[PDB]
């Protein structure tokens, strides 16, 4: 049924699209590796006040 | 090839265009069909109008205010508060329920008078549709759009105020003293270019492409669909035009 | 909190700190009579975690 | 009369939901071609991107708005540095979210209310009915499944496209450096905002097809009343989003502003 492969062009453009667009905003704007913490270790400091 | 296709379509846009504009400056203006069609746009988009631009003016200034309390300059909001409202909120209300509301009436208007011969019927008593059809309603849509426009940025400025006042606790007198600081005469004067250019692009293409319908059994939807598209796209890039152009000007420099 | 003056750009919504972290906000400020002069009484709604 | 028509609108919608998972387990190619549909337009519009050229042009240019707004004032003022701190927090909070919604809304909506209409004008939904076929759960349960699945790439470029435009007027334009937009943006800027927006957005998405499926699916006066349907499900369409929006702002936001500079 259907599958007239215009559709299925459609659909596989608008999956690159997809995977481009999520994979650019993730790295290169929202930085999501930094904000789980990939590549970082977790460090620790005492003061005395805060200071802001 | 591929651009001369969309370029017909362009070309009989500016032609119509053109005989619209000759017909308003040449022969007798039609004030009975002006009237019926500025009532018309009237009535179907201003309560939209209201209920678009209340909650957005109240979501605006309370984003304002907590970024300013956060910052610590919460008495300059009033600033802000005018200087998107009168440049950008205004006009941008205009268009959203311009575009929407009464762009896509006058399409259906048009398109319901093209299937039903009218037109057609017009044509055969001699009679010039350009003359007697699109200019009240591109004179109407010009006029609606003034208007709303006015109502749109007093409406949101008096939302604003009350809802920062009575709300989130900032002073009143901070809100009102210091809404001329960055908006002057060159903000209200741009607000008006564009609030007249938008009308009259949206009564434009609502007519052209209502005019041009193609009737079947969804060339009437599709035609109003495509002059609500048409008309968001063409508004947001005159509003970017315009709006470099009034911030080149400026009331702070 | 009761003090002399409340002082200037001091408003609701005003952070309350403890040794200088946010702890909790300022709620509103009062003018009380206390031996026939007036002093400033600030109302402090704090996280009880920190208390 | 209007609390009948609540009731027939709350039954239209409880219906639609209510048919989803048979939706998705009967109908999945449908689905997919509603998917291909919705995102890559259709008819005339869908030759110069459909649903996705619309909305990149008209979030681009929201991002120059803002950009082009922002650094006149600032530099006006003085304090011109704050542009990619200010730019990002216009993005977010008000302008994205709002400005894809009424492009979404104009171009899926206005399109889903066509060939509903030109569907029940066709006679085509009392085909289906004919044929033992569940019409809402075909025709709107299916749209909406569509949508919501492509929600998330959409305002994903929106967003994507927004910032790029906003970071390019500011930094190529008004030649700022590129040094300060990126670290004022990327310091002032919380993920967080990001995926409460795309909450925001999808929960949008979802009352705008459910709207614009029921202005479509219950149409009627020939080819005439169609482009009428269009039209009030449009002003339906901006008010719900523009509501949407200022509810979820004012839920998030309200007691925890979510931003530091000061000490």
């Amino acid at each position: 049924m259907l599958l007239t492969r215009f559709i299925k062009m459609q659909l596989v453009i608008f999956l690159t699209l997809t995977l481009v667009a999520l994979v650019v905003l993730a790295l290169f704007y929202l930085r999501l590796p930094t904000w789980a913490g990939l590549g970082m270790y977790k460090l620790n400091a005492d003061l005395p006040n805060s200071g802001g | 090839g591929q651009l001369e296709k969309p370029l017909a379509t362009v070309g009989g846009f500016f032609k119509m265009s053109v005989m619209t504009g000759k017909a308003l400056f040449t022969r007798p203006f039609q004030w009975k069909e002006f009237v019926l069609q500025s009532w018309f746009l009237i009535r179907v988009a201003f309560l939209p109008t209201l209920a678009v631009s209340i909650p957005l003016t109240v979501l605006i200034i309370f984003t304002l205010n907590i970024l300013l309390a956060e910052f610590g300059a919460a008495d300059v909001s009033g600033a802000g508060a005018a200087l998107g409202a009168v440049t950008q909120l205004g006009p941008l209300v205009t268009v959203l329920v311009v575009a929407g509301a009464g762009s896509t009436a006058i399409c259906a208007d048009l398109g319901a008078r093209t299937v039903r011969e009218e037109i057609d019927a017009l044509e055969v008593l001699g009679i010039d549709p350009i003359e007697r059809l699109v200019v009240p309603r591109v004179v109407a849509s010009t006029f609606v759009a003034f208007m709303l426009n006015g109502a749109v940025i007093t409406i949101g400025l008096v939302g604003g105020f009350f809802f920062g006042v009575y709300i989130q606790n900032v002073s009143a007198g901070a809100y009102v003293s210091t809404l001329t600081l960055l908006t002057g005469f060159p903000e209200v004067l741009i607000s008006v270019v564009k609030a007249t250019l938008f009308g009259m692009i949206a009564g434009l293409v609502g007519c052209y492409r209502g005019l041009t319908v193609a009737g079947g059994s969804k060339g009437v939807g599709t035609a109003v669909n495509e002059t609500l598209v048409l008309c968001v796209v063409a508004l947001f890039a005159v509003n970017v035009v315009l709006t470099t152009i009034g911030v080149r000007f400026g009331t702070g420099r | 909190v009761l003090s002399g003056r409340a002082g200037l750009s001091m408003d609701p919504g005003s952070k309350v700190t403890f040794n200088g972290v946010p702890i909790g906000r300022l709620a509103s400020i009062d003018v009380v009579e206390v031996d026939d002069n007036p002093e400033a009484r600030l109302t402090l709604d704090v996280d009880p975690k920190y208390l | 009369r209007f609390l009948d028509s609540m009731g027939h609108v709350a039954w239209f919608v409880v219906q639609a939901i209510v048919h989803v998972p048979h939706a998705f387990r009967h109908y999945r190619r449908e689905s997919l071609r509603l998917v291909a549909e919705i995102g890559m337009g259709t008819g005339a519009m869908a030759v110069i991107g459909g649903t996705v050229a619309i909305i990149g042009f008209v979030t681009l240019s929201a991002g120059s708005l803002i950009a082009i707004q922002g650094f006149a004032s600032l530099g006006n003022i003085g304090v011109e540095a704050f542009t990619g701190f200010f730019a990002a927090l216009a993005n977010i909070r008000v302008v994205a979210p709002v400005v894809t919604g009424q492009a979404l809304a104009a171009t899926v909506g206005a399109g889903a209310t066509a060939e509903l209409g030109a569907m029940r004008i066709s006679e085509e939904v009392d085909a289906l009915e004919v044929m033992g076929i569940k019409s809402i759960s075909y025709l709107v349960s299916t749209r909406i499944m569509a949508g919501a699945i492509v929600i998330i790439p959409l305002y994903a470029m929106a967003i994507l496209l927004s910032f790029m435009s906003a970071q390019l007027v500011t930094t190529i334009f008004y030649s700022q450096s590129v040094g300060t937009y990126e670290h004022y943006f990327h310091t002032f800027l919380r993920v967080d905002d990001v995926m409460w927006s795309f909450l925001e957005v999808i929960i949008m998405s979802v009352i705008v097809m459910l709207n614009h499926c029921y202005f479509g699916y219950f149409a009627s006066g020939g080819a005439v009343g169609v482009g009428e349907a269009v039209g009030r499900s449009m002003r339906t369409s901006l008010i719900a989003i523009v509501l949407v929006v200022l509810l979820a702002s004012l839920a998030l936001y309200g007691t925890d502003p979510n931003f530091n500079l000061t000490v």
